[PDB]
């Protein structure tokens, strides 16, 4: 290597001045014992220049990039840019200087080539910021500026902002060095060493602007987004009577603000977010804000998304800070869109999310949002075919509803501390108990409608919403589902059952005995299903009601002293004695069978240990066959505990022939 | 009063069809009136408003001259009444005045401006949609209207691309010869440089404007959707008006006119990409008569592809819908032969920023699943074609993992066709796979170095999961990818080669990219030891821990030892004299 080395203008006739083929196998050769050189010499290159540049003027090459663009696939020299990219980064590694031959290098960004140019990116994004001076940073900019190559176009610049500059000058900012780095704060715009100035003069002419590609664009914006947000006393000190910096970079800014039609989204909406970061930086007058706010607002397309939310996460905040009637124009100007348009369901959509994402700011103009609000809730979670993001962001505004009033409640431990509508309530929690009984799979929404579920648990408590109206009327159509045995969504039938054992601890006991009446049959048609979840929660269910509401004793011949429980409790009671009298009788089952029925049975003993006294002869019996069948044959053992369990004090009831046979047979 | 606030409404709307009220006084009125909608609609007197308000506002529109001036206080009254009465909510109290809003709305479709006529095809498409009314001979008429419009375009596309009329200076021009809302400036004396100035909008005539014919396709959709079993045979018409419509070309010397408009060409190409969306809706059930005309339509696509604008990536986005549900049936054979244009990124992507970024997955992924499809018929060129344009995608960190993943299938599906269209064409199957497992080899390495890298230092002692499930299926895609693409090495006739031998000791350059490829995978094959637990935790397992528990594991260390055991045994010999110390490096860090 070092004889190699010593004589550099041998590679100079091998880098390219059927023939054609040999002569760039042996570039391609001389490019690869350069690159060897320069791993296992890493100080070799930096000195011999006309080597490098004889590997720039190869580098740069029309037919080189194209070659390697539009390679072959079997092409044996894809490595070839790889190589003498890492050569000239290795020389712009020592050689600060050539800031010329660093641009150059993102050449290998704007193609697509088929070797990992991931080191190039990583230098220029880590390195570059980490290495550089503030001086070298202040000739990189200076460098970018007076860039006069034709062969250097518009994307090259956009790779340069996007990959050196911007990275660089981020770095210093938040280190702090940007006094030094931008210089003097120069207010007139004449001083060449202000970096704002000379930025926004020579890059930002508006004579540029014509034949400016949405790259560079884009860049040039986020580059002076990084100005103003870092620097702002740069850009506008607010003791000036009048600065024309401001005025051009807003002019620069503004064509995004007109209403054409054939404009890539990006830039068109990273322009609204350097305008917002100027309109939260700077006092603007009213009128360009509330233009700014309203382009925003009607940007609800899906292809400048995230770039219209960072606009908006910028400016809804500002809005209020900025005039003294903030919270009315953010009023205003939400109402109107949400009313005038919204017959696209997009429209709506994206006003929603953004009340969503900034609910807290329109916590003072709640009462006005709050009723559109919940119809537009209602409207998207109820329309037919509603799309799982349509129905999360319904829920999304409920659980926006409920945090207001999180908040009204802290802010009272007179319009803006009154609290909100008790309809509006209603509505909200109805529609949650819906959508949560509804949103469960067949087969996620589970997830949804645990949320929900947690969401309305938070919504009824001795603080929010007690004594809340309820509409339980259409659990009746959910729970006779579990009749029709062709397809049934079981878990609908568990969350409803969940959610009424809430209700139950929830609601007071007269409005329980009323709200549950027509509920009895639903809750009655559980209990013959064969499903397991469905027996335990209506078992825990049943548990729950009858813990409230104790069996009659005696064997009293009203099955309840409620009417409203009296149809539920002579189901109970009917579906025990069937089930317990069918496992005498069957001549070969599984205590499985016995499962729900013993369910049941435990739920109507929980408060009233008399209970099985009605059944105790033929309960004894079914014991009796459940322990034959467990020790001459796994939910066997646990129904044979809870068999034990309800009879273990109930030996006085017990005949003397079946209290023998219990104690000295089971 | 809630009532005398309806009372004076309702003398407003009585109002709106006096001729002695000044205009400004009825526009005034009637955007006092749609602010107010919130309170009306409560209260139970809103079903004798409607009754009151309905059959006025639908007079109105009838008598008045259809203006064509955006400034016009009249014009301006007429779009309000029309957006008032879109805002009508529509509920059961509307369904009576229905038939008469949907017959009003209908025949104003035929003679009234773009902005009007927008407006009613939203009433239109509203009301149809709640309400869905039974079939009636306006809904043939609208039909034959769109027919007309199908049949007028290329009169429209001459008028205003290829023969441009210069509109005469200070004048009010036509409507008839303006293409869209176009403002002028008018001095109201020419006899002097300095009088008065006056300002005005032309609106183009709705039959005449592009806008309204993008926005019919979705309707002639919905009706056939609720008009399926009556206007099947007229829907049948438009398959041919669809085809000329989607091969219509712009010429290039209109492009460069002097009196060229942007704007206007966007709002054409537009309506054509809708017309195609049109066209994948009815795909399915006129198979028969769209294959009949699917000639054209593989060239009206392909156009529409080439000519889309790079700044309407929303409309991009649409055609690259459209084209994926046209592929997914028979006529993608009809592309076979033009794949190799079809293959061109700026054909299929084009040069748009927002493009670029957001649409490449699904560009990738329609032509992945077209490629998937058709890989039997496509010859030596195009495979290689495909071959070099997901080995780029294998590579670019800018796709997500999942797009990655899904090259990484393809380029292991093509595989086999490609050696048996090489065995076919003696051709140079060979060397483009061995370019394929180079590209697998280095997509280790990026996996072992930069990838992993990122998932370890995001750990910690007992969207991560994503990254760790996507770098997982990347991982075990890549090895199923190595053993599919070792087979094909060693069942390919080699380039010149006499005779294919049932297996052949690789070259040295071979054995050195196995090397690698051991080196890297099996780094990369560490993404196994970062546990997902359900508390979000990601954390490296014990080391000393051969007792692995996973399957997928198993599975895919038991498919990486498959790629060596195929091979000849002094090419094993060789790879594993060398990587033995290495590999028994690895083991002491992962026992797995």
């Amino acid at each position: 290597r070092d004889v190699l080395a010593a004589n550099p203008n041998r590679f100079i006739t091998l880098l390219l001045p059927s023939t054609s083929t040999m002569r760039l196998d042996l570039q391609f050769q001389a490019i690869k014992i350069i690159s060897i050189i320069v791993k296992n010499d890493d100080s070799w290159l930096a000195s011999q220049h006309s080597l490098v540049s004889q590997l720039r003027r190869v580098w740069v090459s029309e037919n080189f990039q194209e070659r390697h663009r539009k390679e072959n696939m079997a092409a044996t020299n894809w490595k070839e840019p790889k190589l003498l990219a890492y050569c000239l980064l290795n020389y712009c590694k020592r050689n600060y200087g050539d800031i010329e031959l660093l641009f150059q290098l993102l050449r290998a960004f704007t193609g697509r080539f088929l070797c990992n140019m991931t080191f190039l990116k990583e230098y220029m994004e880590e390195e570059i910021p980490k290495n550089y001076s503030i001086a070298q940073k202040r000739a990189l900019f200076f460098r970018f500026v007076d860039f006069n190559d034709p062969n250097f176009g518009d994307e090259l610049k956009a790779k340069v902002l996007q990959h050196i500059l911007n990275p660089a000058f981020l770095y210093s900012f938040e280190k702090g060095e940007g006094e030094q780095l931008l210089g003097p704060p120069n207010p007139e715009g004449d001083n060449p060493e202000s970096i704002t100035s000379v930025f926004i003069t020579k890059v930002l002419d508006p004579e540029k602007q014509a034949d400016m590609l949405d790259s560079l664009r884009i860049y040039l914006l986020q580059y002076a987004t990084l100005l103003v947000e870092h620097a702002p006393h740069h850009i506008h000190d607010n003791n000036k009577n009048r600065n024309s910096k401001l005025r051009r970079l807003m002019t620069f800014a503004w064509p995004c603000l007109l209403s054409k039609a054939c404009v890539d989204p990006a830039c068109k909406y990273s322009g609204h977010l350097l305008l917002a970061h100027i309109i939260a930086k700077f006092a603007i007058h009213k009128k360009i804000v509330l233009q700014v706010f309203h382009s925003l607002l009607k940007a609800h397309a899906m292809e400048a998304r995230a770039i219209v939310r960072q606009a908006m996460a910028i400016l809804t905040p500002a809005v209020p800070a900025r005039m003294e009637d903030g919270h009315q124009m953010l009023t205003h100007w939400t109402r109107k869109i949400i009313v005038e348009e919204g017959h696209t369901v997009p429209q709506l959509v994206h006003i929603l999310h953004l009340i969503v994402q900034h609910f807290k700011v329109y916590y003072p103009v709640r009462h006005h949002l709050v009723q559109h609000m919940v119809s537009a809730m209602q409207r998207l979670g109820f329309t037919p075919s509603v799309t799982i993001e349509q129905r999360r962001l319904a829920v999304d505004l409920s659980e926006v509803v409920i945090k207001w009033e999180l908040q009204r409640i802290k802010d009272q431990q007179s319009l803006l501390a009154k609290p909100i509508d008790k309809q509006h309530t209603d509505t909200v929690v109805n529609f949650l108990i819906r959508v949560a009984c509804q949103v469960n799979d067949n087969t996620p929404g589970e997830v949804l409608s645990r949320r929900c579920v947690n969401l309305l648990k938070t919504a009824l408590r001795p603080d929010m919403w007690p004594k809340s109206e309820l509409k339980l009327q259409w659990f009746d159509k959910l729970l006779m589902t579990v009749e029709q045995p062709n397809q049934v969504n079981y878990g609908n039938i568990c969350t409803g059952l969940e959610v009424l054992s809430f209700l139950l601890t929830v609601l007071q006991s007269p409005a329980i005995l009323s709200s549950f009446k027509p509920l009895q049959r639903g809750i009655a048609a559980c209990m013959t299903c064969g499903n397991t979840k469905v027996l335990r929660a209506v078992h825990s269910l049943l548990s729950r009601l009858m813990s409230i509401f104790p069996t009659e004793p005696s064997t009293s011949s009203v099955a309840s002293k409620y009417e409203e429980l009296e149809c539920l409790y002579a189901a109970v009671g009917k579906v025990i004695y069937e089930g317990l009298t069918n496992y005498e009788k069957a001549t070969n089952a599984n205590p499985s069978q016995l499962f729900g029925t013993l369910m049941i049975l435990k739920s109507a003993c929980s408060n009233n240990p008399s209970y099985i006294d009605r059944l105790i002869s033929v309960f004894m019996r079914s014991l009796q066959k459940m322990v034959r069948e467990h020790l001459n044959p796994s939910g066997t053992s646990e129904l044979v505990m809870l068999s034990l369990e309800l009879v273990k004090t109930r030996l006085a009831v017990m005949s003397m022939e079946m209290r023998k046979n219990f104690i000295q047979a089971i | 009063d809630q009532t005398t606030l309806m009372k004076k409404y309702l003398q407003f709307v009585a109002a709106l069809t006096d001729v002695n009220t000044p205009d400004e006084t009825k526009l005034k009125m009637m955007q006092e009136v749609s602010e107010n909608f919130e309170n009306v609609t409560s209260s139970p007197q809103y079903s004798t408003f409607l009754e009151h308000i309905i059959p006025r506002f639908l007079t109105f529109l009838q008598d008045g001259e259809v203006q064509f001036l955006q400034e016009k206080p009249a014009q301006q009254l007429r779009k309000l009444v029309l957006e008032i009465i879109h805002r009508i909510p529509t509920n059961e109290h509307l369904r009576p005045h229905t038939k008469n809003v949907l017959s009003v709305m209908f025949r104003f479709l035929e003679t009234e401006n773009e902005e009007n006529v927008l407006i009613c095809l939203r009433i239109i498409i509203e009301l149809h949609k709640q309400f869905r009314p039974p079939i009636t001979q306006e809904i043939h008429h609208f039909l034959d209207f769109v027919k007309q419009i199908y049949k007028e375009l290329p009169k429209v596309v001459n008028r205003y691309f290829e023969n441009p009329q210069v509109i005469p200076e200070n004048t009010v021009p036509p409507p008839e010869m303006v293409g869209m809302i176009t403002t002028i400036a008018v001095k109201v004396n020419p006899e002097r440089e300095d009088s008065e100035t006056r300002t005005h909008s032309i609106i183009p005539r709705g039959s005449l404007s592009l806008k309204v014919l993008a926005e019919l396709p979705i309707i002639v959709v919905l009706m056939y959707q609720l008009y399926k079993l009556n206007i099947h045979n007229v829907v049948a018409e438009f398959v041919p008006l669809i085809m000329n419509t989607i091969a219509i070309q712009v010429s290039a010397q209109a492009r460069q006119h002097k009196l060229y408009n942007k704007e206007l060409y966007a709002d054409f190409i537009a309506a054509q990409i809708k017309t195609l969306s049109f066209l994948a809706y009815i795909i399915r059930i006129y198979q028969e008569l769209v294959t009949k005309y699917s000639q054209q339509m593989v060239k009206g696509m392909l156009q529409l592809l080439s000519n889309c604008p790079a700044e309407t990536a929303h409309l991009r986005k649409e055609l690259l819908i459209a084209a994926k549900h046209i592929l997914t049936t028979e006529l993608r054979n009809q592309f076979i032969p033009c794949m190799d244009k079809l293959f061109d990124e700026s054909i299929l992507i084009g040069s748009g920023y927002t493009a670029r970024e957001t649409l490449r997955p699904l560009a990738y992924s329609t032509l992945a699943d077209l490629v998937h499809h058709v890989r039997q018929h496509l010859p030596l060129s195009d495979l290689s074609l495909a071959v070099q344009l997901f080995a780029k995608n294998i590579d670019d960190e800018s796709l997500p993992s999942s797009i990655q993943t899904m090259s990484c299938k393809l380029l292991l599906n093509l595989v086999d066709c490609i050696r048996s269209k090489s065995e076919q064409e003696s051709g140079n199957g060979r060397d483009v796979l061995m370019r394929m497992l180079e590209v697998f080899v280095l997509k280790f390495h990026t996996i072992a170095r930069y990838q992993l890298s990122a998932i370890f230092k995001k750990c910690k002692p007992q969207k991560q999961t994503f990254q760790v499930t996507d770098c997982r299926s990347l991982v075990k895609t890549l090895v199923c990818g190595v053993k599919t693409i070792t087979w094909g090495i060693t069942s390919c006739k080699a380039p010149g080669e006499a005779q294919f031998i049932p297996n052949k000791q690789l070259q040295p350059k071979e054995t050195q990219i196995y090397i690698k490829l051991v080196k890297y995978a099996m780094q990369a094959l560490d993404i196994y030891q970062v546990q997902i637990a359900g508390n979000g935790q990601t954390y490296i397992r014990v080391a000393n821990c051969q007792t692995v528990r996973m399957k997928e594991e198993k599975e895919v260390l038991e498919h990486f030892a498959g790629v060596f055991t195929m091979m000849n045994p002094l090419t094993f010999k060789e790879i594993f004299q060398t990587t033995v110390p290495y590999m028994v490096e690895r083991i002491s860090k992962n026992y797995a």
